[PDB]
């Protein structure tokens, strides 16, 4: 008789993490005064 | 972020305000300071 066997089982495929998708631009606020100098900012912000 | 925003820049008076107002002091009760004194430099413990 004849016989039978099975040809070329299929490997899987890959996948990938694709939860990353666009990205959507926050925009900027805009400060309004403050009656302190430029030195004591820059010594606060370094901080901050 | 409070401080640095919202502190405002202060308006200052100088107010002399003299005890020449006893004399003025409430039109009902007032009197002289310095001959009050002069009658409170003796006769002790009293009162007005």
């Amino acid at each position: 008789p004849l016989f039978a066997t099975p040809v070329d089982p299929k490997a899987l495929q890959r996948q990938h993490g694709a939860g990353n998708g666009i990205n959507s631009g926050e925009q900027m606020a805009t400060a309004q005064t403050s009656l302190y100098r430029f030195p004591l900012l820059i010594e606060r912000a370094k901080s901050a | 972020n409070v401080w640095l925003m919202e502190e405002q820049r202060a308006l200052e008076v100088e107010r002399t305000v003299s005890l020449a107002q006893h004399y003025q002091q409430l039109s009902d009760h007032k009197f002289n300071l310095a001959e009050i004194v002069t009658g409170y430099m003796a006769q002790d413990k009293d009162q007005k």
